[PDB]
């Protein structure tokens, strides 16, 4: 079996898991874990990059008890990508050391002092939590304990399957999965919703319209709701933040995803001269990737002008002063595509 | 009595000052031509007379730039040798008319994923007093211009 | 092998060699425990790795004095130097102890080589690099010497004589496995006894077969080194690795051109991952950093000097005008013993002149004509006097503009 | 959506479950087919609108072309058949091959039936290769790969 | 101030001293040329306006050498010659730009597995003062470029 | 069985034994050509071209591993690269060759789950 | 794989250009000589004389 001595066939008999992976860049996710955890003590960050790996570093059959291994296995049966491990006390630190997190996921954990200092204008990260694990209180104070950010939503409520025991999988493992694949199939400017979870899953209270119409608005949370013939489905797409600029998901994951994606794109500036012909190169980058985006649909207009602009030069974007510093800066403005949410039927006779 | 200022923003440019930038690296070029733009015209006609005309799809643009053989320099022919089966990897070209002194953007040319389709060898000639020069053809998508 | 038949010879070996670059305005001088091959304190030129493996033995594994041994990166350091770009090169080694008199002859030795143009020490010891550095006096460095050194703290930057001409880079990085010698290639001296004088043994293999137990006293050293070098990681001073950078760079795109945001090559890991807010600290203290990107992977991300003022604060700037001033020189240097007369003056202004310009051409100085990029002024009443004339003089004013780098690019995103 | 080439392709062919390593070059392999046969029915009332019925499903044939090349295991399969003898079964996996040799489209062919065998003409005129034209009939087609 | 060394660095490289080994064997050539490399474009379009390009098939590369006519020489047309039915040894070729006194090779291109297809015979004219010159064609299968 | 004498990392197998064999054995006669020829770079270079069409036609045929030749081998020879001014006034042309060779599949494992 | 190999030789065209002299009609008495398809067929050697 294991030990190969002899040329020819070996016959082993298991029962190990084997799942599949998919490759989404804009979701690339951290999961906070508990210190108990022996996997993760005494290092940094583990990075995993599918469940045969993680089976092989845990040298351990699946515990449905375990819930890092429910989270794990709800998370990659979902179609999620290779992620990070970081234990929950040193999310403030290792988080930023990691260039290439885009998610940060609470898998069950309390991560509401890491969200409000590492997700920020300009981070590019996006923040998952989870909802209740009681029942929605009808008087629509069951998200007072949620700060009022745009980088960050909330799912609710928790998940069982047919591998489930007096723990239940958090809702936020099997999100971050619906995240990737939605991201690599459709985009990142379509909505994470009105798609269906896969695996057996099963939200374990029952939502309504009437329990949904009331946390639908301010701190909104997303709810995991049942329909009598698409089966399971996410039903909500909205951040933390009522405003008319990212209220929805999709439109403050697009401008993550095209910050770091411009960023990439004209980071060969850096430590060039601070002239006129090098500004001229980065606005034809950033002209670029603005017409790539648009051609794919990631941005609303119907001809390029009324999707995006650039603007960078001398009086226009930057002073005399910011060019002695060493300073260059650039205007890029991008408008997004926001879904439609209600459907109204108008009947007569 | 004319001033240089207003030379600069009255008098046509010429064209032998130019700055090439071949993806993220800037390559002096001896050559660039081929920035052209063609579409075709769709016509129907009918009985009483009428006649109408509209524009087509567009063509795709094809680019020759020309360069000099220098010593250890391979960069052009690596990048067309380097096709596997049908990928490579595909550059953004821009071309500049430049200040007589290189400071300075006058005008801009860009070419938007392009990809090396022939690549021609200097001819080997005993009576010739020329330099080497190699040309490298590419196959683009779009070409647009942006005014400095 | 020793050939004896006409023909062709087979064989097997894991001997690696690299491309040999070539340069000028990039020649580096690394001190430190080297082994070489011959006794006889000098500073010896080496050409390429396979020159350097011809005149030295490489390994980890410093000389031993007999007994003591000692852990040296010095020919790891060497190999990633080469790997990264690096072309001819000097090697001052340091045989025996530390004494006062290596450390004040070090000046005068890089001197008297008259090509060099950097100086690096690739050592991993903090003690024995700070020493080294201590040693280079304010003479040396303001002669156009350029210091790479190797900070070995994130928080407090390095004191040297001269901060205009030094930088500094942190942290270390890693390699997969270090370079292993044989017996035979590791040098031993000291050993005498009753039948045998103290030249007789040159290496651990005659030493093995002349006397096991103080071969078996030698080897546990020997473990016991790779064994802690096994666990901390094979880490090695980064100073070499610039070193080629500086090499690459210069060839490429010239001396006036940051040697920052380019990949390194050799390597596996750093000795230390680092954020943007630590990065920004050290930035402003004048450390450069080597950083990992995941779209690029390790890259130098710094090209500040150790002086924080308007005129010397980046590399590129600070080392535009060395080689000026040392190619100016160059030219000058055939005027020396020509009569103190208004000729020779006219000749001099036309030799720095020609130099200047074609030093405007190639993009190196600001400017959109050569009166906005330099002056050259020489003359009897506006530079020199009577009596400097009078005493032998001969003084020439030369100034330049330089193109600083952009550090910091923002990008401000809007809605609609 | 990047579309796949179609001049990189491999075919194996497994007599007794073993492979054959030297019948994997083809000049041409034809395309694989299904059809569902159905049969069109109206109704009495029913004369605006159409029914199809379902029925059997019929696979096509598999054609190669070859060059004359010396004898393989292949070529003594197909003699053999044709030459009277009991008639055998070969199992076909052909395969769409990308730029680094990985099947990203498969197909097999379960119980494939040598059928037919015709060489090209001896033209004194011409300036060709003699090429081999080879059919079989199969049982069954199953598809498995990224791709289709 | 510019220094030999210098020019032999920097200085682009002419055309016309250059040494042609053919086979094993070096011969004096007077003109050398067709050192090319043509790749095929493959399209595809879709309804939604996607437009793909990638490369296609490389095409085969043709070389001509020229050659005065010596007496007592018959080499090229001794190998184009000797093609039986369609067997004919095929040699490498290796085309190089040389220091000016041929101690020091600049550039290299090397072709593979190259056969004559065609020979051309000098034209005898009565009223000329030129030298007779024979032309040789060859097929080749790559073309490489190795800087020194 | 495929197994030689020796069990290391390299020449563990018959095949990789063999085919550095009949390399070594091609590669001497395709530039034995240059023995008795003068020892400059215009001979080097003649020589590399002859190693250098070699190794393409073996990588072509499947006898190398690697997607690109760049993977597969890599030929070095020069001055100050290969050889010394000691090695040139002796006579010696000396020339590097590096190669990858393919490694078969010996164990195969079947797991079997309900 | 790709291979190439040499085809089939075709026919070779030659073309001689001479002056017009008093009572020569020597080579149009050769082409003037075809009946149906026969006509007498001669070699031809060139040489590059002293």
């Amino acid at each position: 079996t294991t030990i190969t001595t002899y040329p020819g066939v070996y016959i082993e008999e298991d029962a190990s898991l084997s799942l599949s992976v998919s490759s989404s860049a804009t979701a690339v996710p951290v999961f906070a874990v508990a210190g108990d955890n022996p996997l993760i003590s005494g290092k940094p960050y583990i990075r995993i990059s599918n469940w045969l790996e993680y089976l092989t570093l845990k040298n351990e059959q699946f515990d449905p008890a375990n819930t890092l291994d429910i989270s794990l296995r709800a998370y990659f049966i979902n179609g999620g990508g290779y992620c990070y491990l970081v234990q929950t006390t040193d999310l403030e630190k290792q988080v930023p050391k990691l260039d290439d997190v885009t998610l940060l996921v609470a898998a069950g954990e309390n991560i509401t002092t890491a969200v409000s200092t590492l997700c920020k204008p300009g981070k590019g990260l996006f923040a998952i939590f989870d909802g209740p694990t009681t029942e929605l209180k009808s008087d629509g104070t069951s998200n007072s304990d949620y700060d009022p950010n745009p980088f960050a939503a909330v799912y609710y409520p928790w998940l069982t399957a047919d591998w489930t025991t007096t723990i239940d999988i958090p809702p936020s493992a099997a999100i971050a999965g619906v995240y990737c694949s939605v991201d690599s199939t459709r985009g990142v400017w379509k909505a994470p919703a009105n798609v269906p979870i896969q695996g057996g899953l099963q939200p374990k209270y029952p939502v309504t319209d009437d329990l949904q119409a009331q946390y639908n608005q301010g701190k909104a949370l997303n709810m995991i709701r049942t329909f009598p013939k698409s089966g399971t489905l996410v039903w909500g797409a909205r951040t933390l933040e009522d405003n008319d600029n990212w209220r929805y998901i999709p439109v403050r994951r697009l401008f993550n995803s095209a910050e770091r994606d411009i960023k990439n794109a004209m980071s060969f500036a850096v430590f060039e001269p601070n002239s006129q012909p090098t500004w001229e190169r980065v606005r034809s980058a950033v002209n670029n990737y603005l017409y790539s985006l648009w051609q794919q649909g990631g941005l609303a207009g119907n001809k390029p002008d009324d999707a995006y602009f650039v603007q960078i030069g001398k009086d226009i974007t930057m002073t005399d002063d910011d060019i002695k510093q060493g300073k260059m800066i650039i205007k890029i403005g991008m408008a997004a595509v926001r879904p439609a949410e209600f459907i109204i039927l108008q009947f007569t006779q | 009595a004319i001033t240089p200022e207003q030379i600069a923003v009255e008098y046509p440019i010429p064209t032998y000052r130019f700055v090439v930038s071949v993806g993220d690296e800037q390559i002096p070029f001896n050559n660039v031509s081929g920035l052209d733009v063609h579409y075709d015209v769709i016509e129907y006609k009918d009985g009483i007379g009428n006649y109408y005309k509209m524009p087509g799809q567009r063509q795709s643009i094809n680019i020759t730039l020309r360069k000099g053989v220098f010593p250890g320099d391979t960069k052009l022919f690596d990048w067309i040798n380097s096709i596997q089966l049908n990928q490579v990897e595909k550059k953004d070209i821009a071309i500049s008319l430049t200040n007589e002194a290189g400071t300075e953007i006058l005008m801009t040319w860009n070419v938007a994923n392009a990809f090396p389709t022939s690549f021609t060898s200097p001819s080997f000639d005993a009576t010739s007093n020329e330099i080497a020069v190699q040309e490298i053809a590419l196959t683009a998508d779009r070409v647009t211009i942006q005014a400095a | 092998t020793i050939p004896t038949y006409p023909g062709v010879y087979i064989e097997e070996d894991a001997s690696l060699n690299l491309s040999v670059n070539q340069g000028n305005t990039a020649i580096p001088v690394f001190i430190g425990l080297f082994s070489p091959k011959n006794t006889n304190s000098q500073v010896t030129r080496v050409n390429s790795w396979l020159d350097f493996t011809n005149l030295f033995n490489a390994g980890c594994i410093a000389p031993i004095t007999i007994v003591i041994v000692n852990y040296t990166t010095s020919s790891d350091a060497l190999k990633l130097y080469f790997q990264n770009g690096g072309g001819p090169c000097y090697i001052l080694p340091q045989l025996d102890r530390l004494t006062q008199g290596f450390l004040d002859s070090i000046p005068e030795l890089i001197k008297q080589a008259l090509e060099i143009t950097l100086i690096v020490c690739p050592e991993w010891d903090s003690g024995y690099q700070s020493k080294i550095y201590n040693s280079l006096t304010s003479s040396l460095l303001n002669a156009g010497y350029f210091l790479i050194a190797d900070n070995q703290d994130k928080n407090t930057a390095l004191i040297t004589e001269v901060a205009s001409q030094t930088a500094t880079y942190y942290p270390a990085v890693k390699v997969s496995q270090l370079i292993q010698a044989e017996d035979s290639q590791i040098a031993v001296s000291g050993y005498e006894d009753a039948k045998t004088k103290s030249d007789e043994v040159k290496n651990l293999a005659q030493l093995k077969e002349k006397n096991p137990t103080v071969y078996q006293q030698a080897v546990q050293k020997i473990q016991a080194i790779q064994d802690e070098i096994a666990a901390n990681g094979n880490i090695i001073p980064v100073s070499a690795v610039m070193a080629g950078i500086y090499c690459a760079t210069d060839a490429s795109r010239g001396v006036w051109k940051a040697p920052a945001n380019i990949v390194l090559s050799g390597i596996s890991d750093v000795a230390e991952r680092l954020t943007d807010d630590e990065q920004g600290e050290m930035n402003s203290k004048g450390i450069n950093a080597i950083r990992y990107f995941s779209h690029k992977g390790f890259v130098v991300w710094g090209a500040r000097t150790l002086q924080n003022d308007d005129n010397w604060r980046y590399i590129p700037v600070r080392r535009l005008f060395n080689a000026a001033e040392r190619d100016i020189k160059q030219a000058m240097q055939s005027v020396v013993f020509e009569p103190n007369s208004q000729p020779t003056w006219e000749r001099v202004k036309s030799a720095i002149d020609n130099y200047l310009y074609s030093l405007w051409q190639q993009g190196a100085l600001a400017g959109n004509k050569p009166q906005e990029a330099y002056f050259v002024q020489i003359g009897k009443d506006v530079t020199m006097s009577d009596d400097d004339i009078k005493q032998g003089k001969m003084i020439v004013k030369v100034g330049m503009a330089a193109v600083r780098p952009a550090e910091f690019i923002i990008l401000q995103f809007s809605q609609q | 959506y990047t579309p796949s080439v179609s001049h990189r392709f491999i075919a194996s062919f497994l007599f007794n479950n073993i492979p054959s390593p030297l019948d994997i070059a083809f000049q041409r392999i034809s395309g694989l087919s299904r059809e569902l046969q159905t049969t069109q029915y109206s109704q009495g009332g029913e004369n605006a609108r159409n029914v199809w019925l379902a029925e059997k499903i019929q696979h096509g044939s598999l054609h190669l072309e070859r060059g004359v090349m010396t004898v393989t295991p292949l070529t003594l399969m197909f003699d053999r058949v044709l030459r009277g003898e009991k008639a055998v079964y070969a199992d076909v996996v052909i395969m769409l091959l990308n730029e680094n040799s990985v099947p990203v489209a498969s197909w097999t062919l379960s119980n494939a039936l040598p059928v037919r065998w015709s060489t090209g003409d001896f033209d004194a005129n011409s300036n060709a290769v003699l090429v081999n034209s080879l059919e079989l009939r199969y049982q069954d087609m199953r598809w498995l790969g990224v791709k289709v």
